[PDB]
């Protein structure tokens, strides 16, 4: 199914757009039911949730008594959901605006986030929206420089900050589109470089055997030396085994 | 060392998100 | 040949003490519209503890005053009142010191703890030693943070020089960081004179005469509402080259998403956490019912296929847990598109198996000049199918400032299967004009600007811990934080003087209607 | 008091004077239940 927006770069220029979910997890779509051993029905397994507090006697507290809370170090802060709605971040929903255009290398494919890949193509009919969108991804593509846009599939939904990018093939091209971290997600993580450990310094038979054993275990191979490299092992054209 | 938080230690302090800033 | 031959020859939880002058010299402010230095100082340890509840609320944080007529201490030494000792930072305690903020906390203070006391610096640094050792959680690191705004106060006896002079030494020696957070003084506050001896590491540049309050202040300041996790390995798996070839790694996770903290049930009439408690009993019988007694079910189509929960976790069996490698492939073949889930960083070990360091790092160099990746299998956790992915080498890399900025080791990038991918609507190829695209290529230089990987913060985040501080600290309002991902419409129109209207005429015709 | 009982009140910010939990205290001296947030059953909130 497809999701329709309007890709704008101001107030003024919008163009239409769909865009499709590319690649996405696949999961199992059929859950597990549990039932009894002795008798084949789920009817009689049931799940009961008691909310007891923590007292000697352990009263029991009704589902109408509880208010949300969140910890503030060591103290408890009361946030009741109404609260919540009332002060929630209110935002647009289905936008999709661009930010600004920035450098293709300063956008590192390791920062990467989300779990799905978009692919954004000129709306289903109009052939102005078709133009556009291809005098967006030519530039793009010549310019060496990609989109950063903000997402939102809704209002309810979070919005989010991603990098489009252009893809052009000989047959049909679009925007790539793949969410960008916030600088709460990064981790500023400290590791010792190799390179100087003495104790950690291979010599040179072990790099020679170490290049050997990688010369010899290569996936790809050369098409009759017409510069057209062949995969021995595309993982990428495997069905999960998990399902079969 | 240089460049490190004074609130949490170990830790590389970081300036605030400054946005989108258009260039010249 | 006798007796010549045969004989030869990250951890723990940060702590942080602020103390701060009493002295009538720290009142009093040098002219109208300005805050006097206590006010400063009482800000930024403010600003401290909000900071240190949202990023790392395990910490331990005290306050200590000096230079007061009444005193308090497990010690009873005299003109020494510890305010709050070492302790988890809470909103209580940020309210208790909310009460000196105001001119009228000045007067509380002066009324409840007077101030001119004559006082000693050993005495001072004896106290924040006994509170260091009171605790007993690891001390990963002691601090002890000095707000003064006098250069000398010992001006007139040398012994009580001489006593603070030995005590800092100890407390050095003893692995207590101390720093000195200068405020305004009418003259001029200099480090040389008598704080060089105290201070644990003296800059490059601290030996000049200071008139402007410390840089650190501005620093302190700038609240920080982030949380903040050490570093920590998601897993140690075994890399295996061959059955026999086997070396130990670590998985981390460099991007990881900022999910609100979680919330939990609080009784309405108390207002204290509920506990919760689940149970499955039978309908008929009404008795306690374990998971072994139950059994899995699957209906297809008005049959029913049941298993039991032992053979739903052997389904998913394939192997052992573990990276196990295959040939490598050229970086080319993985294409950006093709991504699935944020990349994991592979690092060495050496600790559960010793030599794999060495292998590990050659791999490194020679996959960095040969340009190519290692495909691998990979089980993070038994009875898990296995994936395919990729492991990137990563070539350390380090700013001007000689600070870390890319670690080396592997980047785990995970290869969609057949399945993942989608297929797509045909779509006619249209092609824009050479005029249009040069055209949007203006646009886009028009619009060019610099990204960085921390150039924007997460609204909602940012506004849930805004709320959550109001809340706690019982603000009037909660501060509305500036959405930087809005896209500022207002500058880009200003830039785009005239673009978007001559590329709407070239591409869009007279009739349309977005 | 015999009066002032069987109804719930709720306080979450009292006068300067008597700060909430003096002010708490003083409303259960007089036999009101105190509820630390309000309900379906609160007389009302002060």
């Amino acid at each position: 199914i497809h999701w329709p927006c309007r890709l704008t770069i101001g107030s003024n220029l919008s163009i239409r757009i769909a865009a499709y979910k590319s690649i996405l997890q696949e999961r199992v779509k059929k859950t597990w039911t549990v039932v009894d051993a002795k008798t084949l029905k789920k009817e009689d397994i049931q799940k009961e949730t008691v909310y007891c507090l923590n007292d000697d006697d352990e009263t029991e507290v009704l589902k109408e008594d509880i208010i949300q809370g969140f910890r503030y170090g060591s103290d408890i802060v009361p946030f009741s959901k109404v609260d919540e709605e009332q002060m929630k971040y209110k935002s647009e929903g289905k936008c999709f605006s661009v930010l600004g255009f920035c450098k293709s290398s300063q956008v590192q494919r390791r920062f990467f986030m989300g779990n799905q890949v978009l692919k954004v193509f000129a709306a289903r009919d109009d052939e102005a929206a078709a133009v556009a969108l291809s005098s967006l991804i030519h530039a793009l593509d010549d310019l060496d420089m990609v989109a950063i846009v903000r997402y939102a599939y809704d209002k309810r939904a979070n919005p989010q900050v991603g990098v489009a990018f252009p893809h052009i093939k000989h047959n049909y091209e679009c925007l790539v589109y793949v969410q960008l971290p916030f600088m709460e997600d990064l981790r500023q993580y400290m590791f010792s470089s190799l390179k100087n450990s003495k104790k950690y310094a291979p010599t040179e038979a072990q790099l020679n055997a170490v290049d050997a054993l990688i010369d010899s275990m290569s996936l790809a191979k050369k098409d009759e030396k017409t510069d057209t490299l062949e995969d021995l092992f595309p993982t990428t054209k495997i069905p999960n085994p998990r399902f079969q | 060392c240089p460049g490190e938080s004074l609130i949490n230690p170990g830790f590389k302090s970081k300036k605030p998100a400054g946005g989108v800033d258009f260039d010249e | 040949s006798g007796w010549e031959s045969y004989y030869k020859t990250y951890s723990g939880r940060d702590s942080l003490i602020f103390l701060v002058d009493a002295s009538k010299a720290m009142f009093e402010s040098q002219s109208e519209d300005e805050l006097t230095p206590f006010d400063m100082s009482i800000q930024c340890i403010q600003s401290v503890y909000i900071s240190k509840i949202i990023s790392s609320d395990r910490d331990l944080l005290a306050v200590v005053f000096y230079g007061t007529e009444k005193d308090k201490n497990s010690v009873n030494f005299k003109n020494i009142y510890v305010l709050q000792e070492l302790d988890n930072p809470g909103a209580k305690r940020i309210l208790e010191l909310d009460q000196f903020k105001g001119q009228q906390g000045q007067k509380r203070f002066q009324d409840m703890m007077g101030h001119g006391s004559d006082y000693s610096l050993s005495e001072v640094l004896w106290v924040c030693a006994n509170l260091f050792s009171d605790v007993q959680f690891k001390m990963s690191h002691k601090r002890i943070m000095l707000f003064t705004n006098e250069d000398n106060p010992h001006g007139n006896d040398s012994a009580k020089a001489s006593r603070a002079r030995t005590k800092a030494g100890d407390l050095r020696d003893t692995g207590i960081f101390l720093d000195l957070m200068h405020l305004k003084k009418p003259g001029g506050f200099d480090i040389s004179l008598f704080y060089r001896d105290i201070i644990s590491i003296a800059e490059d540049e601290d030996l000049r005469v200071h008139f402007e309050e410390s840089s650190k202040l501005e620093d302190l300041l700038r609240k920080v509402r982030a949380k903040e996790t050490r570093k920590r390995a998601l897993s140690r798996l075994k890399l295996k080259l061959n059955k026999d070839i086997v070396i130990s790694v670590g998985i981390y996770n460099l991007v990881q998403k900022a999910l609100k903290p979680p919330p939990i049930k609080l009784y309405r009439e108390t207002n204290e956490p509920v506990k919760t408690k689940t149970r499955t009993f039978n309908t008929s019988t009404g008795g306690l019912l374990l998971p072994s007694d139950t059994k899995r079910s699957q209906i297809y189509g008005s049959r029913q296929i049941i298993l039991e929960k032992e053979e739903t976790e052997e389904l998913k069996r394939f192997d052992d847990p573990g990276l196990m490698l295959m040939g490598f492939k050229p970086l080319v073949l993985l294409k950006k598109h093709h991504y699935l889930r944020p990349s994991l960083f592979v690092y060495p070990e050496e600790s559960l198996v010793i030599g794999s360091s060495t292998l590990f790092s050659a791999l490194l160099i020679k996959c960095l000049e040969k340009e190519v990746a290692a495909l691998c299998r990979y089980t993070p956790r038994r009875n898990i199918p296995p994936y395919f992915v990729a492991l990137v080498p990563q070539e350390e890399e380090l700013d001007d400032q000689k600070i870390q900025v890319t670690p080396p080791g592997f980047q785990l990038v995970f290869l969609p299967f057949a399945d993942d991918k989608r297929k797509m609507p045909f779509t006619e190829k249209i092609m824009a004009t050479p005029e249009q695209v040069g055209k949007m290529k203006a646009i886009v230089e028009k619009l060019r600007f610099t990204y960085r990987s921390d150039s924007f913060e997460n609204p909602v985040l940012q506004q849930h811990f805004r709320n959550l501080e109001a809340l706690a600290l019982d603000l009037m309002e909660p501060e509305q934080a500036v959405d930087l991902t809005l896209p500022k419409v207002e500058a880009m129109n200003k830039r785009l003087g005239s673009l978007v209207d001559e590329f709407k005429e070239l591409v869009y015709p007279p009739d349309y209607n977005p | 008091s015999n009066i002032f009982e069987d109804v719930e009140f709720c306080v979450m910010s009292g006068t300067d004077s008597q700060p909430k939990p003096d002010l708490e205290n003083r409303i259960a001296e007089f036999g009101g239940y105190i509820v630390q947030n309000p309900g379906p059953d609160t007389y009302c909130v002060i």
